[PDB]
């Protein structure tokens, strides 16, 4: 069920591993807890432009595709 | 091929870039390596350096597409034989060391690093090449160790 997000940090890639049934909040709260950090946002390009909203009910599987991977701003 | 999935047998890159190296899809899918992704390599010597990930639709399965910077910095030669993983903690350098081997900064090092995100390895040799003359690098340090990337926030001190 589940695929593979990855999240772009000045600390490396971290692979996250969610079903996209899931919502955008839960991959907020995955990252969180997978993560040292403050308030952050999540972006779908490098340059930080298309911000992802933090849900929930907007599903990871309706904005991302298995081994996409996103950008963190803090 | 190898008997090990992620032992890749060295060929020519037909996209001449430092900081590239080109895997099938089907290779990628099977080691579940993702475009882009940071990658560790390992070579001869003990030798291991880091690269960017990207599949290629002509090359064979079993091979690994890499110029000869990235050959060099893992002591391979064509045909030999190098392991690829993922490296997920390849943290954005926030000062690192690069000096000529044997204007500088304008010249060769801001151009060639200016948003390209590339992963350097401690001990990593390079060539850069600008103006009227290429000119060889190596890494010296890296702050964070012992590779980063080099990041808009990266300072460097080629002096």
């Amino acid at each position: 069920d589940k695929i593979l997000i990855r999240v772009q940090s000045a600390e490396g890639i971290k692979r996250i591993e969610i079903s996209p049934k899931s919502n955008l909040k839960h991959l907020y709260d995955s990252v969180q807890n997978a993560l040292k950090v403050d308030g952050f946002g999540l972006f779908k390009e490098r340059n930080f432009l298309t911000e992802l909203q933090a849900s929930g009910s907007q599903l990871v599987g309706t904005s991302l595709r298995h081994g996409d991977m996103v950008y963190l701003k803090q | 091929g190898a008997m090990e999935p992620n032992r890749l047998i060295v060929e020519e890159a037909q996209n001449d870039d430092n900081s590239v190296v080109s895997l099938s899809q089907a290779k990628m899918d099977e080691l579940q390596l993702f475009r882009g992704d940071t990658v560790i390599l390992k070579g001869k010597r003990r030798k291991e350096t880091v690269c960017i990930v990207l599949s290629d639709d002509t090359c064979p399965d079993e091979k690994i597409r890499m110029n000869r910077v990235v050959r060099n910095n893992l002591c391979v030669h064509l045909s030999d034989v190098v392991s690829v993983q993922s490296c997920p903690d390849v943290k954005y350098g926030k000062r690192v060391r690069i000096l000529p081997i044997d204007n500088l900064f304008e010249i060769y090092l801001k151009p060639y690093f200016l948003e390209a995100y590339r992963p350097i390895h401690m001990g990593d040799n390079f060539i850069v090449r600008a103006a009227m003359r290429p000119i060889e690098f190596k890494v010296v340090l890296t702050d964070p160790e012992p590779y980063c990337i080099v990041a808009p926030e990266t300072v460097i001190f080629c002096d």
